[PDB]
């Protein structure tokens, strides 16, 4: 069972457990028990949005090749059929939504597998074996070996994560989606490279919404 | 204990008789701050010159390194997205915070692991001699596999370290008698050996 | 153990943690005698109570004028709402230390005898002006809400998140004052402009704060 | 036993011998026996009081439209004095409420009506006169006292919120129900107001100002419109 590095020692809590362990913390971050636990939650939370995110911006990019995502945000920019809606409304809906679900998974973590039952139906009740695994009707197919499994989701996860930021910063530099940053590499390797488009960066600098302007950023003083 | 040579003509390092600040301990413990600072140092003042001189940096910057703001009457540059005072304020904070725990450490060795830090702690607990705290951080990779491998290390850098402190003078008193940019006599004694030298610089 | 203001230096002789909020901060040991240490937590306690109201009222008030709300800025409520209405500075100020004089002399007379307040010597009272802790006269009525009587552990911490947030109130209170003798200005919106550009709208460039 | 929070503990003094209790008191207010008994004692005048109003508004507002019920105050005309409604309001509901204080000091002492000492209220709890009161009890006690703690809470919301949505709306609830659900999305507050670094919103007050009845022109502030949003 390797390790980050040939010719390092992996930190005793870090043994080859948690998925995806290769024995790295320098920053000795996993040394109490909770507080390890709970970064092991937000990694799973992480992991799984950034691959959901850049699963959308592509399939999006690709399906509809005009939309620079990165405005994706266009209170106008939206589909003919819901195109031009009340940000009131809509922010209400989802803030709503989201701050029940997630008190859900919050309480799981405060006691593991204590609300699996479903509190209407209490003839429904999720089988949950380790924190962050709903599994049961949250695993359809259900395949849960399951050891390799995990292993896999965690890489590929932090691969979507490095991805997904990589895939922001081109914006925020080249304005560019990524095909066709891709493809303009393509036509120059040389030419289209970071060395020649950094130092600025393509920021509309403080949009106004519908109500007032919202502030925009950079991730750095390129401008 | 690295990289002597039992030259000390002036002889401080005797450790009879001792006390407040020469003592052996923190004046070799001076001497490697200096060393990494001297070659850090060095490696600024050249970067932007040559990086310039090779065009791969906008002419924008690559200014020389006494302008960039340190002595305005050398010359400011500006364009930092901040002020200079609005930065050096932060620069003070930062450099607050990490001198005084370094020196925590050493005056109360271990002491600096204790109080409750964002687990930010085991780091700092390191070994129980300063300017070698080691530790998952400050040796990263695990380095000194042979502990004689690990004393020739010392020794590398306590030799590269004299060589920048002096590398460092020699910035200070060309750009102070010639003026110009540390790149720029080196490109001059190449050009002219003979007739480009302080000799020449009379 | 506990958490030393100055990580890695111990705390003094005097400095022991049976209090709120002991840091072990007292590097000019002014609290070795116990009389003064008790004395000086008393005041302590008065003055993060004093500023604490401060604040809430400053920061209203300067609410109330951004708003268009007709408040005026708290440096000046004082004149204008005596101007205003038909108020005399000395009635105003004789009856105003006429009040404050009693109900404080009579907490000074407690410090000094810790007992002989709610004697009866009062209308016919006792339970209520008798003391406490020193500084926590939580009777029926300084503590009417009655948590004073339940839960000690909770009391306790009630205790410590009261001194934070006081000593808090203390330090807001100077910056106001700062803020409005530099500025000349409302202290909202000092916050305000900062907030339109941290970069340019703050002490760096005041030209006062750093005189360079 | 169910609790507002599923799968959370609940506090020590809050047990769950009083009726419709969820251990709700995550500042552990009810650490003390008097002040628990009085706290009780008000949380139920407070919930009968507000399923009243609530009750009497809806139905006002239902029969008698037209006559905007936060202003019932000046809009009433009647042709007994004002100044002998308040009288005899006053006096007579001082005599009760001295009567029911009289009784949670000392209990069970005034049972007898003093002047028909034929008749004559048995003994009881606080907050459950009973007797008279209650000649007519169709099930338990026990469900009712649920019930009646159930439905007073949800009144002081649903009045709360007649209040605030009068002082952004000026309009009866019906109606305000009405438009929100003429449109879904814009009859919120979201869509009527939000804050943001840039800047801050908050909807007209709907009162407009001191409003003069027979010359005493009271003075009608809105509820700390200030910080609206
Ligand atoms: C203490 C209870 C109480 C409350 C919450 C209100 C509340 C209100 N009264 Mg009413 N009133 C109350 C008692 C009384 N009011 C009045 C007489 C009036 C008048 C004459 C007016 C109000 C008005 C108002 C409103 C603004 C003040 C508001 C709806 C004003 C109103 O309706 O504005 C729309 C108004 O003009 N009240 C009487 C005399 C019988 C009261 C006796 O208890
Ligand atoms: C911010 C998101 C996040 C979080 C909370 C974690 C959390 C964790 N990572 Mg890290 N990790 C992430 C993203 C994240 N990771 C990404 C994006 C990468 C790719 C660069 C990795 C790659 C990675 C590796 C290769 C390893 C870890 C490991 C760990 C564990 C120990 C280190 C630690 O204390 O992390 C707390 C972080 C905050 C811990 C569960 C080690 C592990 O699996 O230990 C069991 C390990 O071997 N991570
Ligand atoms: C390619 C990456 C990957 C892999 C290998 C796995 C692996 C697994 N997932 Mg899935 N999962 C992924 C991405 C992945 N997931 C993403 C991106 C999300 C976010 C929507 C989820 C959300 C998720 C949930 C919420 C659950 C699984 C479950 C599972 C397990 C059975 C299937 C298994 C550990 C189920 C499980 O725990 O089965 C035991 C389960 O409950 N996954
Ligand atoms: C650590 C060294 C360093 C530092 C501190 C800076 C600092 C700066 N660079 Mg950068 N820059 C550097 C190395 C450095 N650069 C290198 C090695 C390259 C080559 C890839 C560049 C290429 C580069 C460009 C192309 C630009 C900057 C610019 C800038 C300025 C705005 C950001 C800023 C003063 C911007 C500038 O010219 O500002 C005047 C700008 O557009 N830099
Ligand atoms: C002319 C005045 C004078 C003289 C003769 C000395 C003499 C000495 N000083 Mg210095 N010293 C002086 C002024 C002087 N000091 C001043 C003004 C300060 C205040 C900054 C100090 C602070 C100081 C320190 C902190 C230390 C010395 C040390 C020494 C010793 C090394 C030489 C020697 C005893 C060193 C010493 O005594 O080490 C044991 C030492 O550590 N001195
Ligand atoms: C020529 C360069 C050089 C060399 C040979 C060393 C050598 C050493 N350093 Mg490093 N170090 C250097 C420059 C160098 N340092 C500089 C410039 C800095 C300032 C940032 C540091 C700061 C530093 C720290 C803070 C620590 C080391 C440590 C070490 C030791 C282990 C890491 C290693 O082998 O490297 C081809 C070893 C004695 C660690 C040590 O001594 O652990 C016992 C340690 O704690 N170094
Ligand atoms: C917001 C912070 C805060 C906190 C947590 C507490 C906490 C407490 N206060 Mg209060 N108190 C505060 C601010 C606070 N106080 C302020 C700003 C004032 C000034 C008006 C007071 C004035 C005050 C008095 C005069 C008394 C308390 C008492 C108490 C205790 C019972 C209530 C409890 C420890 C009572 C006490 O000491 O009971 C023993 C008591 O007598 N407080
Ligand atoms: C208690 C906390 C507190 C907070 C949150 C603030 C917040 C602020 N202060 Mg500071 N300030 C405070 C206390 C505080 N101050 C105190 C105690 C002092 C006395 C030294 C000052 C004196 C002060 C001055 C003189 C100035 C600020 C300024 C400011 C504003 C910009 C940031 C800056 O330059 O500083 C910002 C709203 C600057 C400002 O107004 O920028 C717009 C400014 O000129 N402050
Ligand atoms: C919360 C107690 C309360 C109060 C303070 C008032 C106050 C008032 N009611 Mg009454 N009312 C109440 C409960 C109350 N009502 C209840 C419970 C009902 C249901 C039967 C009604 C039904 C009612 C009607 C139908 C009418 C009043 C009317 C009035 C007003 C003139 C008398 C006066 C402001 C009269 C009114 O609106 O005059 C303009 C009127 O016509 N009330």
């Amino acid at each position: 069972r390797k390790l980050w590095a040939p010719g390092v020692v992996a930190p005793e809590y870090l043994k080859g457990d948690l998925a995806g362990d290769y024995g790295w913390d320098p920053l000795g971050l996993g040394a109490d028990p909770t507080a390890l636990k709970w970064y092991r939650q937000s990694e799973l939370q992480h992991a799984r949005w950034a691959m959901l995110g850049v699963a959308g911006v592509l399939v999006q990019e690709i399906v509809k090749p005009d939309v620079y995502f990165y405005e994706a945000g266009l209170p106008q920019n939206l589909p003919e059929p819901f195109t031009n809606i009340n940000m009131g409304g809509l922010l209400a809906w989802e803030f709503i939504l989201m701050h029940w679900v997630e008190v859900r998974r919050w309480q799981d973590y405060k006691n593991f597998g204590s609300v699996n039952e479903d509190p209407i139906f209490k003839g429904n009740k999720v089988p949950n074996p380790e924190m962050g695994y709903p599994g049961g009707i949250f695993d359809p197919f259900g395949f849960s070996n399951l050891k390799e499994l995990q292993t896999k989701e965690i890489k590929n996860g932090r691969l979507a994560m490095i991805a997904y930021m990589a895939f922001i910063l081109q914006a925020q530099a080249t304005g560019k989606g990524p095909l066709a940053a891709l493809s303009a590499h393509l036509s120059n390797p040389f030419g289209n490279n970071i060395l020649k488009n950094i130092g600025t960066c393509t920021v509309p600098h403080s949009v106004d919404v519908q109500g007032l302007t919202i502030p925009l950023t950079c991730l750095w003083p390129g401008s | 204990l690295p990289g002597d040579f039992g030259f000390d003509p002036l002889g401080l390092l005797d450790p009879v008789n001792s006390g407040g600040f020469i003592e052996p301990k923190w004046l070799q413990y001076s001497e490697v701050i200096h060393a990494r600072w001297a070659m850090l140092g060095a490696a600024g003042c050249i970067a932007p010159e040559v990086l310039g001189a090779a065009g791969l940096i906008p002419d924008a910057t690559n200014i020389k390194w006494f302008e960039s703001g340190v002595i305005p009457p050398a010359g400011s540059y500006n364009g930092y997205w901040a002020d200079p005072y609005t930065i050096f304020f932060v620069e003070i904070v930062a450099m607050q915070f990490a001198e005084l725990r370094r020196l925590q450490d050493f005056r109360y060795p271990g002491s600096m692991g204790q109080q409750y830090f964002l687990g930010l702690e085991a780091i700092f607990k390191g070994s129980g001699d300063a300017a070698y705290p080691g530790g998952p951080f400050f040796n990263l990779f695990n380095l000194g596999k042979t502990e004689a491998a690990m004393k020739e290390l010392k020794l590398k850098e306590i030799k590269n370290g004299r060589l920048a402190m002096l590398a460092m003078l020699g910035y200070g008193a060309q750009a102070v008698m010639t003026g110009k940019g540390p790149f720029q006599n080196l490109v001059e004694h190449l050009a002219d050996p003979v007739n480009n030298n302080i000799l020449t610089n009379f | 153990v506990r958490p030393v203001w100055f990580p890695g230096n111990p705390p003094p002789a005097h400095l022991d943690g049976s209090l709120a909020g002991d840091y072990g901060f007292d590097p000019l040991f002014l609290g070795q005698e116990p009389q003064t240490l008790k004395w000086y937590v008393q005041a302590e306690l008065v003055h993060g109570r004093f500023a604490m109201l401060g604040a809430a009222g400053i920061i209203l008030t300067s609410i109330g004028a951004k708003v268009g709300l007709g408040f005026p800025e708290w440096y000046d409520a004082g004149k204008v709402v005596v101007e205003k209405n038909n108020i005399d500075f000395p009635t105003l100020m004789v009856i105003q230390f006429y009040l404050m004089g009693w109900a404080e002399t009579k907490r000074w007379y407690d410090f000094k005898n810790p007992g002989s307040q709610a004697d009866g010597s009062f209308l016919g009272f006792t339970e209520e002006f008798k003391g406490l802790e020193n500084g926590y006269p939580g009777g029926r009525f300084f503590d009417p809400m009655g948590l004073s009587r339940g839960d000690a552990a909770k009391y306790q911490e009630y205790k410590q998140k009261e001194v934070k947030n006081g000593r808090l109130a203390m330090i807001a209170c100077l910056g106001f004052a700062a803020q409005y003798a530099a500025t000349g200005k409302g202290p909202l919106d000092n916050l305000a402009d900062h907030l339109a550009d941290p970069n340019h709208v703050n002490f760096a460039t005041n030209g006062v704060s750093i005189p360079i | 036993r169910p609790l507002w929070l599923p799968g959370s503990t609940p506090p020590a003094h809050l047990k769950g011998d009083l009726p419709g209790d969820f251990g709700f008191d995550p500042l552990g207010l009810g650490a003390n026996a008097e002040s628990l008994k009085w706290f009780k004692e008000s949380e139920l005048v407070h919930s009968r009081w507000a399923m009243a109003a609530v009750a009497g508004i809806l139905v006002q507002e239902i029969v008698r439209p037209d006559v905007f019920w936060y202003n019932a105050g000046k809009e009433v005309e009647s042709p007994l004095g004002p100044l002998g409604l308040l009288a005899v309001e006053f006096f007579l509901m001082h005599w009760v409420e001295v009567r029911r204080w009289q009784d949670l000091r000392k209990p069970g002492s005034v049972d007898q009506d003093p002047i028909f000492s034929q008749y004559k209220l048995p003994p009881h709890e606080v907050g459950y006169p009973g007797g008279v009161f209650a000649p007519f009890i169709p099930g338990d006690l026990a469900e009712l006292k649920v019930k009646e703690i159930k439905n007073g809470r949800l009144a002081m919301l649903a009045f709360v919120g007649f209040v605030m949505a009068a002082q952004v709306t000026g309009k009866g609830p019906i109606a305000a129900l009405q438009e929100h659900l003429a449109d879904p999305w814009g009859t919120t507050i979201f869509s009527k107001a939000a804050v943001v670094p840039g800047q801050a919103v908050a909807p007209p007050c709907k009162i407009p100002a001191s409003v003069s009845y027979k010359g005493i022109e009271i003075p009608t502030p809105c509820f700390l419109q200030g910080l609206w949003p």
